[PDB]
């Protein structure tokens, strides 16, 4: 008659129950909300409530409880589990509830060495308490559980044993600012550190994981990915394996080009045993690719190029095919074909394509990407010469077979060479684009390695981040985000460290960076358009003049104030040549949309002080970014309304933005009656991009007879995708709800 | 996962302009 | 600028 129900605390242990504290928490957390039932999710908790449970359970307890009842009709419960959470998480990195002063968080934080000490070295405990002063914590309260779940999972500081978390948002954002401009002159630093402050923290630019876990502790890593070209040469194949085995073990994704590797049966090359032929070599690369991970299998991707007229291509072809040969088979590895127009050319006119050892005929690889007249020539010329060793194959049996492995496994992707040549930022004849990199949607300058340290090797990387297109109210907010997006990753690119000498190099070089968006369905959303029947081509068309255009603005900037990337030479922007210049001229076909901007006038600013960046712009797929600011992923369009991931804390959900007012607005992606709509975007896209997109294509077996997708069918998507101008072909989806 | 009908007509795809 |  005193029936109490004794909480337990961190170490400080007996004490009864506060079933009053918890309702105010509640309420506090429900504040502005719609639809939440505070009195269903004290039911839900207080019924798991036992005798001496400790206040970190309840609090747990009562974040799944909010979580477990998100819903498309009643979608604040995520800010409530949000915010029930985000509180729980101050209590347990501060233990109250405000976040003590910036300064005296670094200066703990420096000497229990979770933070770099370079913080307190470069910035005065005066330049601290002003920072401070920029600091909202309130912006905590704007994420989504799903969000709070991945900056707790993977973002926030904290230690991975004990389980400990040592910081809140705030700080991350705060110093991520801080160290990426920690250079800048007094005059303006603080200036740029709160502008990109309130740009990262009202979501307006995403940055990737690696980036926001990292800078501002100790590390200097923050790879996402590269990419390596292989010579014809042992010594180049065991450099491609080494600088794999390093970059692996740092966590970066891989994007290998073994395109020259000559075929078996070839000679040998004074002791250079290639008789044997490529295979032996890719196993060899996905062991290099798999040597930091789980199993020998769990963890580390990569994604290997090669021509489709590579003389072992249908032994390649098949590679992840499941049913087959041990010994003939790499089936953890992603591939990329090469194509260009000849190849297509030939599949039209139902001709033959004739495959070739890369050894055997000369000058024919280096055409394939940079002179398309020079292939044709020396392709029909080696086909005619009869001391070529060479192979016939129909075209249609050829393209057909990597279709059909495209479509079985969905992780054999195209790469339209001519198109990522002749639509660059760069020369084909100095500096050719050859491959691409993991997801498809980078496309630079490599060289092949003659040892690990070889210092005229090139080794492209990923430096990347985006604009939220959900979070800007007009197009012309996307000059100032520009500015901070571009200079915070240029200063990133001297901040960090090269493990191998070719990826230094190919940085300093070229600084070349890959911005893209998020959200863009949701975008597309608010202003409804939809992706299927080319209502949004003019829009798409307006939106990516208008990223482009302040990219390059901001860029040229940079120049004018720091200097042009040293080899800014080699880009077709040192010689005047913009984007809208050289773009795949159907497109002209499908959208009116006129340049709002004056591209001329920065023409020749671009040729005067030239870029800092030699490439600004890449459209990336991106689940984690996109999570913590509730938005729909990259380019893409929802699967559904709600998306389902799993825990260890239970399931999370996490319903598309601004559901309430916009279900019907969206167009989920398998409402889509074909490609057409999308490939359009993605080729109006592609006209202002600098490297390339991670387009996907997708087909649901219910809308064909007999549930099977036609070889036709997929075969025009590729040639409407070529046609309009398409770099890349990235995943291809199969089935009708998921 | 992804199950075709690899039936193939060149004369549909010919008049196809790249 | 370009630098030289």
């Amino acid at each position: 008659m005193n029936q109490n129900l004794l909480v337990t605390k961190r170490d400080g242990s007996t004490e009864r129950i506060n079933l009053d504290k918890i309702h105010r928490v509640l309420d506090w957390a429900a504040e502005g909300l719609h639809n939440v039932s505070i009195s269903q999710v004290e039911l839900r908790s207080h019924i798991q409530f036992y005798d001496g449970i400790k206040t970190s359970d309840i609090h747990e307890t009562i974040i799944k409880a909010a979580a477990d009842l998100i819903s498309r009709d009643a979608p604040d419960y995520q800010y409530l589990a949000a915010r029930l959470a985000i509180f729980h998480l101050r209590k347990k990195a501060y233990g109250q509830f405000e976040p003590p002063a910036l300064y005296d968080h670094v200066v703990k934080m420096v000497e229990m060495g979770k933070y770099d000490n370079h913080l307190l070295e470069d910035y005065t405990e005066e330049e601290f308490k002003q920072m401070d002063t920029f600091i909202d914590h309130d912006r905590d309260m704007t994420f989504s559980y799903a969000a709070v779940k991945q900056l707790e999972g993977k973002y926030l500081v904290q230690n991975r044993v004990t389980g400990e978390i040592y910081e809140s948002a705030q700080f991350l954002y705060i110093l991520v600012a801080a160290c990426l401009f920690s250079n800048y002159p007094r005059e303006t630093r603080l200036q740029y550190v709160k502008r990109f402050y309130d740009a990262v923290s009202t979501f307006k630019i995403s940055l990737p994981t690696p980036i926001m876990s990292g800078v501002r502790t100790p590390t200097r890593q923050f790879s996402s990915c590269v990419l390596i070209e292989c010579g014809d040469s042992l010594d180049s194949i065991n450099a491609t394996s080494s600088a794999i085995v390093k970059y692996v073990s740092q966590r970066a994704g891989i994007g290998i080009n073994a395109g020259r590797i000559r075929a078996l049966g070839s000679p040998i090359r004074g002791g250079e045993a290639f008789h044997t032929g490529c295979i032996p070599f890719y196993k060899h690369f996905q062991t290099a690719v798999k040597s930091c991970s789980q199993g020998g299998v769990r963890g580390g991707a990569a994604t290997l190029f090669y021509p489709m007229w590579h003389l072992e291509v249908e032994s390649l072809l098949v590679l992840k095919n499941n049913r087959g040969v041990e010994g003939n088979r790499v089936r953890h590895m992603d591939y990329g074909v090469q194509i260009n127009k000849l190849m297509y050319t030939r599949l039209l006119k139902g001709e033959d394509i004739t495959l070739f050892s890369p050894s055997d005929v000369p000058g024919l690889y280096d055409a394939f990407f940079a002179d398309q007249e020079e292939f044709e020539r020396l392709y029909t010329k080696y086909e005619k010469d009869d001391s070529i060793r060479k192979q016939r194959v129909k075209a249609v049996e050829l393209f057909s077979l990597m279709m059909q492995e495209r479509a079985s496994t969905g992780r054999i992707y195209i790469q339209n060479v001519d198109h990522c040549n002749t639509h660059s930022p760069f020369d084909p004849a100095i500096a050719p684009v050859r491959q691409s990199n993991l997801c498809l949607q980078i496309a630079l300058p490599t060289k092949p390695l003659n040892d690990v340290n070889d210092e005229n090797g090139e080794i492209a990387l990923c430096t990347l981040s985006a604009f939220n297109l959900g979070a800007i109210n007009n197009l012309d907010e996307l000059e100032e985000l520009a500015i901070l997006a571009v200079r915070a990753l240029d200063a990133l690119l001297d901040y960090q460290d090269y493990p191998i000498p070719a990826a230094k190099r190919g940085a300093m070089g070229r600084r070349t960076l890959g911005i893209g968006v998020i959200n863009f369905a949701y975008y597309l959303a608010k202003h409804g358009k939809r992706y299927s029947d080319g209502s949004a081509n003019n829009l798409t068309h307006k939106t990516f003049e208008a990223i482009q255009y302040y990219l390059l603005k901001a860029s040229n900037e940079l120049a004018k104030e720091q200097g042009a990337c040293p080899w800014f030479n080699e880009t077709t922007y040192a010689k005047g040549i913009l984007p809208i210049d050289t773009y795949k001229k159907d497109l002209d076909t499908i959208a009116n949309e006129p340049l709002h901007y004056d591209w001329e006038a920065l023409r020749e600013s671009i040729k005067t002080h030239g870029l800092r960046n030699s490439t600004l712009s890449a459209l990336m797929p991106s689940e984690t970014s996109s999570q913590i600011s509730n938005a729909t992923n990259g380019i893409e369009p929802p699967r559904g309304y709600v998306s389902i991931k799993a825990s260890k804390d239970g399931i999370l959900r996490q319903v598309v933005p601004d559901y309430e007012h916009l279900h019907d607005a969206y167009e989920l992606l398998w409402e889509m009656p074909g490609n057409d709509g999308y490939l359009q975007l993605v080729g109006i896209m592609q006209k202002f991009i600098d490297q390339s997109i991670s387009a996907n294509t997708n087909y649901d077996p219910s809308r064909f007879p007999s549930g099977k997708v036609p070889m036709q069918q997929l075969l025009k998507d590729l040639l409407t995708a070529y046609k309009f101008g398409v770099k890349t072909l990235y995943y291809q989806n199969t089935r009708d709800g998921a | 996962v992804g199950q075709i009908d690899s039936e193939v007509d060149t004369d549909d795809l010919s008049n196809f302009q790249l």
